[PDB]
């Protein structure tokens, strides 16, 4: 148990890091979808409809 | 990655010193044992005496 405490990757690692990837994909998700949107704006306005 | 094979690899190692380690205290039980199998074998000699 010790040895597993002192491990490179112990817990506080993960949770770091898959803390810090949480943040950027919340904030990526709200970035893509305003892409999404002024493409499909783009679009609307070729088509005309 | 890496990292983590790396972490595996050295658990297993500890692993194996350790059942090292209990293999040697077990030969000396069962060694144990026989002497006791040698006393029983004393006492049936002086009963047929």
């Amino acid at each position: 148990l010790e040895l597993l405490q002192r491990k490179f990757t112990n817990k506080a690692l993960y949770s770091w890091m898959r803390g810090k990837l949480s943040a950027i994909y919340y904030q990526f998700f709200d970035l893509t979808q305003s892409f999404c949107l002024m493409a499909q704006e783009a679009l609307r306005r070729e088509l005309t409809d | 990655s890496m990292a983590e094979h790396d972490d595996a690899d050295e658990l297993t190692t500890l692993l194996l010193q350790q059942g090292m380690e209990l293999a040697t205290q077990s030969i000396r039980i069962q060694q144990r044992t026989v002497d006791e199998v040698d006393a029983d074998i004393a006492v049936l000699a002086e009963s047929r005496r």
